[PDB]
RNA sequence: AUCUGCUUUCUCA
RNA sequence: AACUGAGAAAGC
């Protein structure tokens, strides 16, 4: 993972993000982080920013349909809706089985 | 520097070569047909 | 060649054994299979080389066009083996092939050699642009110290250097970006751009970089010069009996100049204090002292720093006193104060009792560190106040930590909870304060935890700060933040015009440390600034050379033979407390030998140097009594009155005097009756021999008992093992 | 105030 | 069928 991150950073000439990210976007030529929470998405987004701030874009998804993306809207709402539906399905199944 | 990792040498080599091929293609070092050959070889690997 | 590498990987995976090796072996286990070797390596490479050189083709060629340029045979000499066994065999060549390549082979480019071995080229430049002084033959006391082998311009810890090398040469597979990757970003980028146009092997470049960066420190015997530029020539600098003056080329850091200047000033003062009119001798020596290649006066003028000794020498030489101190990253200037250093069994937080150097009295210092300034007021083991100015967070933290350590606050000592070593693996004494500073620079959390916090100042300008380096509501106890000519006495005492002593010779640190640079003394009596063993050997050699005249004067003269320059220099290594007692004891013994017919020449030589200081007899008017006269420096530097000593032993059988390991001969300066003469009359002051071991008297009486005897009272004295005698007052 | 990557050779144990 | 530990040196 670190090899991929450093290779992409060198190729695109962007300073290496100090922490291992989740994905790298060629179109944006940047990094994308994914933090899956269960409460407010904005609070977890701010918590992530307090340590990262401007290192890379942040995407936050919550099982309660609450989300928080970066300042740039790139993905269409279809994928966001699909991800939210998948998370809601997982949460509902876990709660039904008393696993939540 | 000694390379660390609990994963197979083949896995590390394949991922490194895939990243190198993708960077070469994006930067234009490698031709599109050469990139296709590299991707096919890696897939069969 | 990503596509070619992928094709090679597919080709290798076409082999089942290689396929399973790659699949099963992990990345960590690669390091194991890299060392796989079915056949054990031979263990006599010298014999193997002598055997192979007497063969046809011991060398192995590298397949390619360059190997093809080598002719099969040259003038009937088969350079390389025939190529009829190409199939999975390999190729070989003779050393004659190497010579042929060096003679007629293609002319390549040397830029790679210049780049890779730039360190050795700099070493050669330092050697060539260097001047040699004169070789001096005489005793040299070398101390084993951990010194840097080669000079460096940016020395970094090995892990930091390894990370820098990985960033420079392997940016992609470098791992996590660490602190080093940031604090050395400029150097990493500069090296990457410089190494961009290079086809040299990456591993060779990495070793070049580590040679340029990593510091190789080894334990070596050094004598007055420990700078790496001197360590690389140590083999020529000096031995156990000779010393070559050497002036290395290249630029020298001013830190080494300051350290060598401090050492030189301390030596000058230590040699001058015992002299009559110490100021005159101190000035005379300082005017003929050279630090590496510059006079001491110029170094003192041009160095904005030093210690008490440097200030004293500056005042003696006419330069202004720069009352500045260095405590690592911290630089201080004594605004005002006064304190006498003492050794205190300080209890450390982790239950360790150490004889740490503690200062007493109110003292104020204009302190600075990095880009931050402040004023530190302190007392005995307490930080009275610390008013710091606004600056960078890291610089402010460094200043606060260093001031805490400097103040020797009791909380600071109690704040040590961890592994702290005040003694090196060789048993040499590390500076306790500097070790505490090093510990607290990194593990600073506990120091602030135990320091305590009080209410932040509410004054007009004073606002306090906390561990976050922000103006928090609570401040560190005793710490506040704000946004806003001498004369020297004969005895080397610095006095203001008012009449107050500000610094004195007694305030000079007694530590005897090797100079960073080579200190030279361009005076005939340059050995008088040497170590204890060197001084002892030189003084006794002077006594031996002038033994005839010294003895004649002693038999004829009464008191004029006890005053000499050599003995004055020898006095500088006798502690002041015991100097007078030693003088009284030795003078009494020599006079008792002279007045009677008992004249042990070896004892006369042994005790004569100690008869220089003014006698300090006991309260009853009788001289003290000693078994060993302990000299300054080291536990083995002492003279045994009766037995032999590491610094002075006598062999009557061969009449050979072993002083500091050097054997002189008294054959020629001796009386054959001396061997029969009893040693008991040259051991105790005011004691003569009367007979053999007398059982009636009792057991051997010690020094305390012997001093309390009355006149005409016999006692048993053990001159040495197996030699008891009976002595009287 | 200097202490806080391996292989081979030689010495020592 | 050339081991263990330590030290120094050299090479990668
Ligand atoms: O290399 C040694 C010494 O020569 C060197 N040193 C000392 N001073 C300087 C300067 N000014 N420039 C460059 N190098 C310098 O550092 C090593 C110190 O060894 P040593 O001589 O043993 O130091 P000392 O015996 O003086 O005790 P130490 O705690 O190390 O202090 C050295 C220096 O700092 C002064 N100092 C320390 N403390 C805690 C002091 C204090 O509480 N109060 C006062 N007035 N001074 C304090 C020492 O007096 C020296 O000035
Ligand atoms: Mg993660």
């Amino acid at each position: 993972a670190w090899m991929v991150q450093r290779s992409l950073a060198q190729e695109h000439g962007i300073e290496t993000p100090k922490y291992l990210a989740d994905l790298f976007d060629y179109k944006t030529k940047r990094f994308i982080e994914v933090g899956i929470t269960k409460g407010l998405a904005d609070d977890y987004f701010w918590k992530k920013k307090e340590k990262l701030g401007n290192s890379m874009e942040l995407m936050i998804f919550s099982y309660n349909q609450d989300y928080s993306l970066s300042n740039e809207s790139s993905l269409d709402e279809e994928g966001k809706g699909r991800v939210l539906s998948r998370l809601t399905e997982l949460q509902a199944e876990l709660s039904l089985k008393n696993l939540w | 520097r000694k390379p660390v990792g609990q994963h197979s040498m083949l896995e590390a080599m394949a991922h490194r070569l895939r990243m190198d091929a993708r960077l070469d293609y994006e930067s234009g070092r490698m031709s599109k047909d050469d990139f296709e050959k590299a991707m096919a070889h890696l897939g069969e690997i | 060649m990503t596509l070619a590498k992928i094709e090679l990987l597919k080709q290798l995976l076409r082999d089942n054994e290689a396929k399973t090796v790659l699949k099963q072996t992990t990345v960590d286990q690669y390091n194991i299979i890299r060392k796989f070797n079915t056949s054990r390596i031979e263990k006599n490479p010298s014999l193997r080389m002598k055997w192979a050189m007497c063969s046809n083709f011991p060398l192995a060629l590298t397949k390619g066009d360059m190997a093809n340029r080598i002719p099969l045979e040259y003038k009937g000499i088969q350079l390389k083996t025939n190529a009829e066994d190409i199939g999975t065999k390999g190729q070989m060549c003779s050393i004659a092939a190497v010579t042929w390549w060096n003679t007629y082979g293609p002319i390549g480019d040397t830029e790679g050699f210049e780049r890779v071995y730039e360190s050795f080229f700099l070493r050669k430049m330092r050697l060539d642009n260097a001047t040699w002084g004169r070789i001096t033959f005489g005793p040299v006391e070398r101390v084993r110290k951990r010194v840097l082998l080669n000079p460096l311009t940016k020395e970094m810890p090995p892990d930091e250097a390894s990370n820098v090398i990985m960033e420079i040469l392997f940016p992609k597979e470098a791992g996590i970006p660490r602190e080093s990757t940031w604090i050395h970003r400029e150097l990493i980028k500069e090296k990457r751009e410089k190494l961009k146009g290079t086809m040299i092997t990456p591993i060779v470049l990495a070793y070049m970089l580590e040679r340029e960066l990593v510091a190789r420190r080894r334990f070596l015997p050094v004598a007055g010069a420990t700078s790496a530029e001197f360590i690389e020539m140590l083999h020529c600098l000096q031995g156990e009996n000779w010393r070559q003056i050497y002036h290395p080329g290249g630029n020298k850091l001013t830190e080494s100049r300051s350290q060598s200047m401090i050492v030189a000033c301390r030596k000058i003062i230590r040699r001058s204090i015992v002299a009559s009119n110490p100021l005159e001798l101190a000035v005379e020596i300082a005017n003929k002292t050279v630090i590496d290649t510059e006079p001491l006066k110029s170094c003192l003028a041009a160095i904005d720093g030093g210690d008490v000794a440097c200030d004293i020498i500056r005042a003696a030489l006419g330069l202004k006193i720069r009352q500045r101190q260095r405590f690592g990253r911290l630089e201080l200037k004594r605004i005002s104060g006064r304190g006498f250093k003492n050794d205190e069994e300080i209890l450390i937080g982790n239950g360790t009792i150490q004889k740490i150097g503690i200062w007493d009295g109110e003292e104020e210092f204009h302190v600075r560190c990095g880009e931050c300034r402040g004023i530190l007021k302190k007392s005995k083991m307490k930080l009275e106040k610390l008013l710091i100015n606004s600056a960078k967070k890291e610089d402010m933290r460094d200043l606060i930590i260093l001031c805490m350590v400097f103040s020797q606050d009791t909380r600071m000592f109690q704040g040590v909870r961890g592994e702290i070593n005040f003694l090196n693996r060789a048993g040499q004494l590390l500076s306790p304060m500097y070790q505490l500073q090093r510990y607290f620079l990194n593990r600073s959390n506990d120091l602030f935890d135990q320091w305590g916090y009080e209410e932040s100042p509410k004054a007009s300008e004073l606002h306090g700060i906390n561990e976050s380096m922000n103006a928090s509501d609570y401040t560190l106890k005793g710490v506040v933040v704000t946004r806003n000519k001498v004369s020297i006495t004969k005895n080397l005492s610095l006095i203001k015009r008012t009449g107050e002593v500000i610094m004195g010779a007694n305030d000079v640190s007694e530590l005897e440390s090797q100079a960073q640079l080579m200190i030279t003394y361009d005076t005939p009596k340059m050995w008088e600034m040497g170590t204890t063993k060197e001084l002892v050997q030189n003084t006794y050699q002077w006594v031996l050379k002038n033994l005839v005249t010294l003895k004649a004067q002693f038999l004829l003269g009464k008191e004029d033979m006890f005053q000499w320059d050599a003995f004055e220099a020898f006095e500088s290594i006798i502690p002041q407390k015991m100097a007078g007692q030693y003088s009284g004891f030795a003078r009494a013994v020599l006079k008792q030998m002279r007045d009677q017919e008992v004249m042990k020449t070896d004892q006369f030589i042994k005790l004569l140097p100690f008869c220089f200081s003014p006698p300090k007899l006991r309260s009853n008017g009788e001289p003290y009594q000693f078994l060993k006269l302990v000299l300054k420096g080291g536990g083995e530097n002492f003279i045994e009155v009766r037995k032999g000593s590491p610094l002075f032993s006598y062999n009557p059988q061969t009449e050979v005097l072993t002083i500091c390991g050097r054997m002189m001969s008294l054959k020629g300066k001796i009386e054959d009756e001396e061997r029969n003469r009893s040693m008991g009359n040259a051991v105790l002051a005011g004691f003569l021999v009367s007979g053999k071991y007398d059982p009636d008297l009792g057991d051997f009486k010690t020094i305390e008992e012997l001093e309390k005897l009355k006149p005409g009272e016999k006692a048993n004295i053990l001159l040495y093992q197996g030699k008891p005698v009976k002595v009287v007052k």
